[PDB]
C-alpha cells in the first residue's frame, strides 16, 4: 500500500496560478524518495515536468515550480496557460512491494470561459429496436462546460449500475462539451418499471430528465 | 535524440497471446530499466513493472503479477510487454519509458491494444425521434465492431446543430455511438432528416430517416 495522493482536479483562470499536491506514505517519500511530476495532454503520451522534487528538463518554463516538504511534494504552476490543461501526475520510486509508484493524477482546467449547466435528453427505447428485443435508453448531455460529469442511473427510483455505458467529455463544434450515457435493457425490463431517470451532476448541480414505457 | 519507439495498434481477441515491443534507439538502451506503464481509456497511469535489461531482473506490480510477462533483448535494444491469454479488461494504452537521472524522461509513444470477442459486424441503426422552439433528434448507431463508423445527416448538407459522439465499447465487446442535430420544431414534419450511417470495414451503408411520433 505505496501510495501517492493527489487531489483529482484543480481549476485556475488564464495567467492566475494553481498548486498540485501529492502526499506520500512511509515507503515512498516517507523513506526519502525525490518525486518526479509528468503532464499529460489530450491524446498523447505523458511528458517529464519535474524531477528531482524541484530540477526542470530543458524546454519545460520557469513557470511550473516543484517542491517536497515532510511527505509531502507540490507542483505549482503560475501564469496559467490554455495549453497547461492536461493531466498530472506524481510518481516516485519506493520501498514497498512495488519499486515505482504513480499518483492517481489531476486534470488541471483553464478556466477561460464560463461555466455551463448540461442540457440533457434522455430518449426512449425506439419501436424499432424494441421489435428487435432489444431497449437502450440514451441519454445525451450538451453544452456544458467545464468538460466534466456524473451520471446515475434510476430505474423507478433504486438506482441501476448494471449495463450503463459512459463516454468522457469531448467538444462540441461550438466549444463546450458533450457526452452520452447509455443505460441497457431486456424490453421485459423497460415495461416493468413505472419510469426511468437519468441524472447528470455537474459542479455539484444535477440536472435530471425523466421517460416512462406508457407515455408519448 | 533519445528515442522510444512502441509498435502499432493491436485488435485481438480473449485467450489470444500477444507481445508488444519497446525499442530504444541514441543511446546504450543496456544502461537504463524500462517501465511498463497501463492507461485504461480516460483513467491514471498503472505501473506495471520494470526490467533491467542488462541482467534480466524484472519486477511486477502486485496487480499484474503472473498476468503480464515484461522481458527485454539488449542485443537489438529491445523491451518487451507479453500476455499469453489476453482479456477483454486489458483494453488499454500501453507505454513504456525509460528510467534515468531524470525518470521517465523518455517515453515511447504508446500502444494501444483492443481486446473483443466480437467479429466484424455491421451496426443497427435506430432513430432517436424528438418528442426554446428547437427540438433535439438523433440515431443510435448500435453493436458494430470496429472502429470506426462514419456519420452525416442529410449527405453532409445539415452540419449545422450536429454532434457525434465517441463510441462506447459494451461488455457484449461491440461498440455504440450516438449523433445528434438540433432542428427547428416548426420545420418538423415538413423537413426530412436522415442520418447516413457508414462501417466500412463490414461494408454497410445506412439511411435512416429520423421522424417524430
Amino acid at each position: 500500500q505505496s501510495v501517492l495522493t493527489q487531489p483529482p482536479s484543480v481549476s485556475g483562470a488564464p495567467g492566475q496560478r494553481v498548486t498540485i499536491s501529492c502526499t506520500g506514505s512511509s515507503s515512498n517519500i516517507g523513506s526519502g524518495y525525490d518525486v518526479h511530476w509528468y503532464q499529460q495532454l489530450p491524446g498523447t503520451a505523458p511528458k517529464l515536468l519535474i524531477y528531482g522534487n524541484s530540477k526542470r528538463p530543458s524546454g519545460v518554463p520557469d513557470r511550473f515550480s516543484g517542491s517536497k516538504s515532510g511527505t509531502s511534494a507540490s507542483l505549482a504552476i503560475t501564469g496559467l496557460q490554455s495549453e497547461d490543461e492536461a493531466d498530472y501526475y506524481c510518481a516516485s520510486w519506493t520501498d514497498g512491494l512495488s519499486l515505482v509508484v504513480f499518483g492517481g493524477g489531476t486534470k488541471l482546467t483553464v478556466l477561460g470561459q464560463p461555466k455551463a449547466a448540461p442540457s440533457v435528453t434522455l430518449f426512449p427505447p425506439s419501436s424499432e429496436e424494441l421489435q428487435a428485443n432489444k431497449a437502450t435508453l440514451v441519454c445525451l448531455i450538451s453544452d456544458f462546460y467545464p468538460g466534466a460529469v456524473t451520471v446515475a442511473w434510476k430505474a423507478d427510483s433504486s438506482p441501476v449500475k448494471a449495463g450503463v455505458e459512459t463516454t468522457t467529455p469531448s467538444k462540441q463544434s461550438n466549444n463546450k462539451y458533450a457526452a452520452s450515457s447509455y443505460l441497457s435493457l431486456t424490453p421485459e425490463q423497460w415495461k416493468s418499471h413505472r419510469s426511468y431517470s437519468c441524472q447528470v451532476t455537474h459542479e455539484g448541480s444535477t440536472v435530471e430528465k425523466t421517460v416512462a414505457p406508457t407515455e408519448c | 535524440e533519445v528515442q522510444l519507439v512502441q509498435s502499432g495498434a493491436e485488435v485481438k481477441k480473449p485467450g489470444e497471446s500477444l507481445k508488444i515491443s519497446c525499442k530504444g534507439s541514441g543511446y546504450s538502451f543496456s544502461n537504463y530499466w524500462i517501465g511498463w506503464v497501463r492507461q485504461m481509456p480516460g483513467k491514471g497511469l498503472e505501473w506495471m513493472g520494470i526490467i533491467d535489461p542488462s541482467n534480466s531482473y524484472t519486477r511486477y506490480s502486485p496487480s499484474f503479477q503472473g498476468q503480464v510477462t515484461i522481458s527485454a533483448d539488449k542485443s537489438i535494444s529491445t523491451a518487451y510487454l507479453q500476455w499469453s491469454s489476453l482479456k477483454a479488461s486489458d483494453t488499454a494504452m500501453y507505454y513504456c519509458a525509460r528510467w534515468y537521472y531524470k525518470p521517465f524522461d523518455v517515453w515511447g509513444q504508446g500502444t494501444l491494444v483492443t481486446v473483443s470477442s466480437a467479429s466484424t459486424k455491421g451496426p443497427s441503426v435506430f432513430p432517436l425521434a424528438p418528442s426554446g422552439g428547437t427540438a433535439a433528434l438523433g440515431c443510435l448507431v448500435k453493436d458494430y465492431f470496429p472502429e470506426p463508423v462514419t456519420v452525416s445527416w442529410n449527405s453532409g448538407a445539415l452540419t449545422s446543430g450536429v454532434h457525434t459522439f465517441p463510441a462506447v465499447l459494451q461488455s457484449s465487446g461491440l461498440y455504440s455511438l450516438s449523433s445528434v442535430v438540433t432542428v427547428p420544431s416548426s420545420s418538423l414534419g415538413t423537413q426530412t432528416y436522415i442520418c447516413n450511417v457508414n462501417h466500412k470495414p463490414s461494408n454497410t451503408k445506412v439511411d435512416k430517416k429520423v421522424e417524430p411520433k
